[PDB]
């Protein structure tokens, strides 16, 4: 979902 | 192993019996892999990172064997600027952040 | 400390007398924050990851304490999701991966  | 940051954490992996390099990368929910054919069944599925969101491919239940140790889990597969491990397989290979 | 990748290993840092929570990422080189009216000169700068490239501002020279570390260096300033501590700073508190 959230990749940084 | 114990890995320092003083370079990117770069790794090998194995994944549908080829090797790749791929980035330890704590600030990433996923694993998500630069394009690539993998066995099986697959949906599509979105996912954001720091430039906006992406389409990918999800493959559930993928075995990735990293720096030696073994995972089994979801691997996303679509346009990533780098293959990145992130902490759904990094939690399986028992990584933890210490300082 | 030792975190465990469970969830998000968020903390709390202190950047520009403001206590932020962020993101602890060996994926990420650079250290970005979300919008701030830092005082300072600054030079304009483009970085990237999924979804591809935002505009920041880059600051030299900033004190940024995470869970009580000390450190100084180079901040991005700009429209980022969430404040991502990268490799720059994770250095100078003596992070590590372990597993």
């Amino acid at each position: 979902s959230q990749n940084y | 192993p114990q890995i320092t940051l003083w370079k990117r954490p770069l790794v090998t992996i194995r994944i549908g019996g080829q090797l790749k390099e791929a980035l330890l990368d704590t600030g990433a929910d996923d694993t998500v892999l630069e394009e690539m054919n993998l066995p099986g069944k697959w949906k599509p599925k979105m996912i954001g990172g720091i430039g906006g969101f992406i389409k990918v491919r999800q493959y559930d239940q993928i075995p990735v064997e990293i720096c030696g140790h073994k995972a089994i889990g979801t691997v996303l597969v679509g346009p990533t600027p780098v293959n990145i491990i992130g902490r759904n397989l990094l939690t399986q290979i028992g990584c933890t952040l210490n300082f």
